[PDB]
């Protein structure tokens, strides 16, 4: 499919429209195709390149959604494993880890980060704690306080 | 140029050989040239002022992690931080304000002695730390019988205060503090298995810190058994201004670490006016006699100067009276390890700097061609 | 001469005047500081009665190995073969470290003595043989209640010396760090000794790795002669686990009917364990206490461990004990298998009454899988008659639920594998009291990831330094704070995309691009008490020597860092890095 | 070519290598004999030469008959003899 | 052994002589036997007569204790092999790949480490390396072996490593923790790797490198012990 292709031809019009699908900010969208002119160049499957940063946006901006459902990022990463024509959802995965790589260490990438505290999809004040070593940390071995408010809600 | 970053990936792709032909010309010499001063000065004003508030907000929450190490350290374990930045003041800070009096009122009147022991210090020689250490617990003599042939005094003094230390109630009466675990003078082997023996013993408290990067390897499958680390991570992006001190930084830092040169220039930057030229008479004598005994030839025992000689040529210039004086002003010297002291076969006494003569005559002309 | 540059000095602290209340405990109130004291006085207590009650029975055993392998280098050394009276008597112990004690019987008419040597004190063969006979002297001499010369000569005139007769006995520590040339000249050597019809040589090797590289590197006419009568035997702690499963069943012994274990917990163990050879009983016993102090020090319901507590509810221990998934998942199973919808209401907050009584009716049980896998050992070790097995691995089975299948492959139980499978039973507020490692806190404190926490640290700086915002006004270099990351930081970025050997200069001017300009020269002109600053200000190209010092430090913060070298000292141009992130 | 020899296992041959090297007709690569005076030889018995850290396979030795003297004293009746030249 | 042998057997007349032809056949058979073997050497000779006597007397019988030749048949056992000598080891796993992977570092060139060992994609233009072009023809392994690094000691180590046993967070390669670097001082400390030798060595300084201290058998032991096809990486240079 477009994974495969090699060499392709691509252009504005459908890249923005390729971010418009998920409703990204504006800003996400024009940083992804200025970003995206400085390493047009030298590529070989850019359709690899444009899946891994608009998932890795997406999970970024959308992560407060995704803590209080957690059942977003299955349909989230289905409805654009089947846009991408490809019935495998290993390579979509293994794209957007190498993806990844190439991205980690640039500065809108720390800004958009610190503007939406994520950090890794943990919040700030538990990361740090986390680092240190701290045993007052908070174990995943209990139901967090926000979807037992909603559970207990539900099942009035 | 790459396409792979990390992993053995990059290792493998970055390390292909050049064309030879793109290999660019520059040199550093075309670079802007900068005084000492305004090294200090610039240095100084970004290392106090640039980003002090984030890093105080850091210190103050991880503060907090107090309890827990007085708590590891209670049961019989050793803390070990790491992490990049400098970790002297936290370090200290923790050691000598919050464990000491804690554990002092936990066990009841007078403080828990510390030993802050310097590791960045190239001039670092265990003989003197067994000897205070020593001093401060007054172990139990070494009879005849246990010296052995030939042996070594330190370890077998060490084996026997393990060996007494099983017994006694578990009760912590000597903190150390070890700066630099991987300095430049206390990685060697010895150091480290006196070190490794010392920390048996369940009543004294290890703090240590180190900043190589391949430290682990310095650690034998033994040594980690009697040690029994603990590894905490403290990351601050502190400037390190004190352990930048005894390398000239203005050279790239290829200015032989493990010299100790520096130091000494340091030292003498804070003295009075009747000690500098007392050195300055002994290191002209020394030159003098290496100069005629011989190039990068070191200075010990051999070329040194008597105290009598060196006594009465003194006096003679209104330096010093008699030899009270004489070894009054010698004590500061020698405790700083900038001049040594010691006796030949012939009974007399003789007094030697243990530098380079490179460094002898760079010494003279920077400092103390002046006064 | 300040004191931070002396090479050590020590400090006595002057401690204040603070006698009101015992504040002395290292643990804290948990529960948002809503806890009260006593509770912290019964976990300290509580805890370390189970520290000391494990620790006694680990000291039992640590005593009873080395008494047992005592006795048997004993049994093994005074064995009677008698073929010839002109050869030695050699014992090779296999993969143990230079650690054990070896006791000499007394018998009359026989001097017994024992020589050890150790690679540090064998420089040559004189010395050796000087350091033995000295050693030899000296206990003749004690035991006896002139001077000699320190020869093998002194071997030849025990008899009218003294009067008995030799047993000599040399104990080889660390063999394996011996240059061999010299140990078997020492062994050619000690065979002159046999034509003296009084003497009896022994000698015991401690070989850690093999005994191929023995056979490999001695010569070999002492082979052939090593060879006369020898006995091998293997001596190490973990010959067939009878020692780590010791451990483990004193420490489950400890926690039986009070805590539990997790599959997670146990296969951890396992998979530390199995890095290690040579000392592994240390590292378990540093992990059963790290994950007891753990446990002790973070979780606020261990009060509870002891049944008089109960009297001590709160609302705030029901609120947090209201969110455990078992509990939940009792709720959905009884709102689904049974209509009546008023036991639910009272159940929860509108009757807080029943929740306390029913916290406290299923709490104070005992779980069968300790006595379960005890018997089960007991009964495959006696009536059986198999030892080559690992509780540990045992006890991991048994929790998954595999036990048929780690039993059947042994081909010798399947008669009796139809009574000795378990059923793991799962209760009611189970991981309010459970021992696990989910949240990464025991492999961060005792086998962390050195260099790729550094790397980690160094790249993405922003997860260390904290991002505050609302005193950006009252600070002075807020602008700084924002647009501009910390030298090491920024200069890493580069480091790592650059390619292996590097040209200073180029290196340097990319660093001085990379970062901005006129806030550097507004910083710097900000602060008008300094007045050198100010006069350096103006200067048309302060920037550039301003980034230079900055890059100086940091390449010298590198190169101390160990992250870095300089190449051709003579030329001192070019640096090839050393530490590529992710390996 | 051609009763058939045996050919003789490794572990047998080092034997026959340490007895050659024994009787002094190989020496090791670069080795002083016997020093001078007293002071030399305690001054050479405190250190370890790399000779003797390097395993058994791999030490280099050096020759002290060539192959023309072999030729030359080897009768031609032997049936190593025409091996004897290269 | 030869008195408890023929009271469990039958008479033996003219004992004397018949004996001492015993003993002076049995000298000649292993003298012609391990001539070749022990050299003129009598205290060769005289270990192995006592080391091969125990089990001679053993083998005979009275239907061929006056029958040389069908004696010499049924004892042919002790007249072949010498055996004159007295997994091998029993290192960890991770110590187990590091000696293999320390033999590798040291017995192979870098300049075609890269045509050995990528084995992954790639997304910035690139090509790997052509590789050699003809074979070495010394066996590199019968000379001693050469100088490395550590860096390229871990990056073998990790390419070679076995894999580890929602991948978004996985880290499927193997890292250097604590216990890598544990087992490297303890590999260091057993003499079976090599550095530059002098006196109080420091491990953290530039201008020190490693090399191995183990044969070819042990090496080939300790990779068929674990699994590990070593012979290919070394038969394509030579045999």
């Amino acid at each position: 499919s477009l994974l495969v292709k090699k060499y392709c031809k691509m252009t504005t019009e459908e890249i923005i429209r390729l971010c418009n699908d998920f409703e990204l900010p504006r800003e996400v969208a024009y940083k992804i195709v200025d970003e995206y002119n400085i390493n047009a160049s030298r590529l070989v499957c850019p359709w690899q390149l444009v899946c891994g940063l608009v998932l890795n946006c997406t999970f970024i901006v959308f992560n407060e959604r995704r803590r209080k459902d957690p059942r977003i990022d299955h349909f989230i990463v289905s409805k654009m494993c089947s846009l991408m024509l490809t019935s495998k959802v290993d390579d979509v995965i293994e794209c957007v880890k190498l993806v990844k790589e190439l991205i980690i260490g640039e500065k809108w990438f720390r800004d958009l980060q610190i503007r939406y505290d994520d950090f890794d999809g943990i919040r700030y004040d538990e990361i740090i704690f986390r680092k240190l070593g701290s045993m007052l940390q908070t174990t995943n071995i209990l139901v967090t306080d926000d979807q037992y408010n909603i559970w207990k809600k539900r099942i009035e | 140029a790459s396409s792979f970053l990390d992993t053995f990936e990059g290792y493998f792709d970055q390390r292909k050989i050049v064309r030879t032909n793109a290999k660019s010309r520059h040199t550093m010499s075309m670079a802007p040239d900068v005084t000492r001063e305004e090294f200090s000065l610039v240095s100084n004003f970004f290392n106090e002022n640039f980003q002090k508030r984030p890093r105080q907000k850091l210190f103050e929450i991880q503060k907090k992690m107090f309890p827990q190490y007085w708590f590891e350290l209670t049961q019989g374990f050793s803390l070990l931080f790491y992490g990049v930045g400098s970790k002297r003041n936290f370090l200290e800070e923790f050691a000598i304000d919050y464990l000491s009096p804690k554990i002092a009122y936990s066990q009841l009147v007078n403080s828990i002695p510390c030993l802050i022991l310097n590791g960045y210090n190239p001039s670092c020689n265990y003989r003197d730390v067994f000897k205070e250490i020593t001093d401060l617990l007054v172990p139990a003599e070494l009879t005849r019988s246990e010296t052995k042939y030939w042996g070594n005094h330190v370890i077998l003094q060490i084996q026997k205060m393990i060996d007494f230390y099983k017994n006694q109630p578990l009760d912590i009466k000597l903190i150390l503090v070890v700066h630099n675990l991987d300095g430049p003078s206390i990685r060697k082997n010895t150091f480290q298995t006196m070190l490794s023996f010392l920390s048996v013993i369940r009543q004294i408290a290890i703090v240590a810190s180190t900043d190589h990067i391949y430290a682990p390897l310095l650690w034998d499958n033994m040594k980690a058994q009697n040690y029994n680390f603990v590894f905490h991570d403290i990351s601050n992006f502190e400037p390190s201004t004190v352990e930048s001190t005894f390398q000239d930084v203005m050279k790239m830092g290829k200015s032989d670490t493990s010299s100790g040169a520096e130091g000494a220039k340091y030292v003498l930057q804070s003295l009075t006016v009747n000690s500098k030229k007392m050195y300055k008479l002994l290191i002209e004598t020394q030159m003098q006699n290496m100069g005629n005994l011989s190039g990068p030839k070191r200075g010990t025992q051999r070329t040194g100067v008597e105290l009598k000689l060196f006594n009465h040529l003194c006096a003679a210039d209104f330096i010093a009276s008699n030899e009270i004086a004489l070894r009054s002003m010698l004590r500061e010297f020698i405790e700083h390890k900038m001049a040594n002291i010691t006796k030949n076969n012939s009974g007399m006494e003789i007094i030697w700097v243990p530098y380079t003569y490179a460094e002898l005559e760079k010494l003279l002309k920077t400092v103390l061609n002046t006064l | 001469f300040a004191d931070a540059q002396r090479s050590h000095y020590t400090v006595y602290p002057s401690l204040p005047q603070s006698n009101k209340n015992d504040k002395h405990i290292p643990f804290v109130k948990l529960l948002s500081g809503k806890e009260s004291e006593v509770n912290v006085e019964k976990r300290w207590e509580l805890y370390h009665q189970l520290h000391s009650h494990f620790h006694d029975q680990v000291d039992h055993i640590i005593d009873n190995i080395e008494a047992d392998l005592k006795a048997e280098i004993s049994d093994l050394l005074y064995s009677e073969t008698t073929q010839k009276r002109r050869c030695f008597n050699t014992i090779f112990l296999l993969g143990s470290d230079s650690t054990t004690k070896i006791e000499l019987k007394d018998e009359s008419s026989r001097y017994n003595v024992l020589i050890e040597l150790t690679p540090k004190e064998s420089p040559n063969v004189r010395m050796m043989l000087r350091r033995s006979m000295y050693k030899l002297y000296s206990a003749a001499d004690a035991e006896e209640h002139n001077d000699v010369s320190y020869d093998l000569s002194l071997v030849e005139n025990f008899k009218r010396l003294f009067g008995k007769d030799l047993a000599m006995v040399f104990n080889f520590k660390d063999v394996d760090s011996i240059n061999f040339n010299t140990l078997d000249n020492f062994i050619i050597l000690l065979k002159s000794a046999f034509k003296y019809d009084h003497v009896k040589i022994s000698l015991i090797f401690n070989i850690n790795t093999n005994l191929s590289n023995i056979e490999k590197n001695l010569r070999q006419s002492t082979i052939r002669l090593l060879k006369r009568n020898y006995h091998k035997l293997d001596v190490s702690s973990n010959k067939g686990f009878k020692y780590g499963n010791q451990i483990f069943q004193s420490f489950l012994d400890t926690v039986d009917g009070k805590l539990n274990l997790s599959d997670r917990f146990v296969e951890f163990i396992l998979s530390k364990m199995a890095n290690n050879t040579n000392h592994n009983l240390q590292l378990l016993t540093k992990m059963l206490d790290y994950s007891l102090m753990s446990y002790f020090f973070q979780n606020a319901f261990s009060v509870f461990i002891d049944p008089v507590n109960v009297d001590f509810l709160n609302d705030d221990y029901l609120k947090i004990l209201s969110r455990c998934p078992t509990f939940m998942f009792f709720v959905e199973g009884l709102i689904k298998q049974h209509a009546p919808a008023d036991e639910i209401l009272s159940l929860l907050t509108n009757k807080n009454r029943g929740l306390e009584e029913f916290f406290v009716e299923f709490l104070v049980r005992e779980n069968p899988i300790n006595g379960h896998a005890k018997f089960v050992a007991r009964f495959l070790e006696e009536e059986l008659n198999i030892t080559n097995f690992n509780l540990i691995e045992l006890y991991h089975n048994l929790l998954i639920g595999k036990l048929d299948s780690y039993l059947d492959r042994w081909s010798a139980c399947k008669e009796y594998k139809d009574r000795l499978h378990f059923e793991p039973i799962d209760t009611i507020f189970q991981e309010l009291f459970t021992l696990d490692n989910r949240s990464g806190l025991l492999t961060q404190s005792i086998f962390p990831s050195y260099k790729s926490n550094i790397e980690d640290n160094l790249l993405s700086w922003e997860q260390v330094l904290p991002s505050l915002d609302k005193e950006n006004y009252d600070t002075l270099s807020g602008d700084l704070d924002k647009i501009m990351a910390p030298v090491l930081g920024q200069l890493f970025k580069l480091y790592r995309e650059a390619n292996m050997t590097i040209n200073i200069y180029d290196f340097y001017i990319a660093f001085r691009e990379t970062l901005p300009k006129e806030e550097i020269l507004n910083f710097i002109r900000k602060d008008p008490s300094n007045t050198k600053l100010l006069e350096l200000a103006e200067t048309p190209d302060a920037f550039d020597k301003v980034a230079l010092i900055l890059f100086m430090q940091a390449i010298f913060a590198f190169e101390n860092m160990g992250l870095i070298k300089f190449q051709s000292t003579k030329s001192y141009d070019l640096v090839e890095k050393c530490v590529w992130r992710g390996i | 070519r051609i009763n058939t020899i045996k050919l003789w296992l490794k572990k047998d041959v080092k034997n026959v290598w340490e007895n050659l090297v024994q009787l002094d007709f190989f020496t090791e690569k670069s080795a002083v004999g016997l020093r001078d005076n007293a002071t030399a030889a305690f001054y050479a018995s405190n250190y370890q030469f790399q000779g003797t850290m390097i395993p058994f396979d791999l030490r280099s030795y050096q020759m002290q008959i060539i192959l023309q003297e072999l030729r030359r004293i080897i009768p031609k009746s032997n049936m190593y003899y025409s091996w004897t030249q290269l | 052994c030869l008195r408890k042998r023929i009271i469990e057997e039958q008479i033996t007349d003219c004992t004397d002589d018949q004996f001492q032809n015993v003993a002076a056949n049995f000298i000649h058979l292993i003298v012609q036997a391990f001539h070749s073997y022990t050299g003129n050497d009598i205290f060769a000779l005289n270990d192995l007569i006592d080391f091969k006597w125990p089990k001679y007397v053993s083998r005979i019988t009275k239907e061929n204790i006056f029958e040389p030749l069908a004696l010499y048949k049924s004892a042919i056992k002790l007249f072949l092999s010498t055996d004159d000598n007295l997994q091998t080891y029993d290192l960890s796993i991770i110590s187990k790949y590091l000696l293999i992977a320390s033999y590798i570092c040291s017995y192979l060139e870098p300049r075609y480490d890269a045509s050995i060992f990528s084995r992954k994609t790639r997304i910035i233009q690139g090509r790997a390396a052509y590789g050699r072009r003809k074979k070495k023809e010394v066996n590199p392994r019968y000379l001693q072996p050469s100088l490395f690094a550590i860096e390229r000691l871990l990056a073998i180590f990790q390419a070679i490593f076995p894999i580890q046993g929602s991948a978004l967070r996985e880290e499927s390669l193997m890292k250097a923790n604590i216990e890598v670097f544990q087992n490297l001082s303890e590999l260091h400390t057993l003499k079976l790797i090599a550095t530059t030798m002098n006196k109080n060595i420091d491990y953290l300084s530039p201008k020190v490198r490693w090399k191995v201290n183990v044969p070819w058998e042990i090496i080939k032991e300790i990779s068929e012990s674990v699994h590990f096809n070593i012979s290919d990486y070394f038969s394509d240079i030579h045999e």
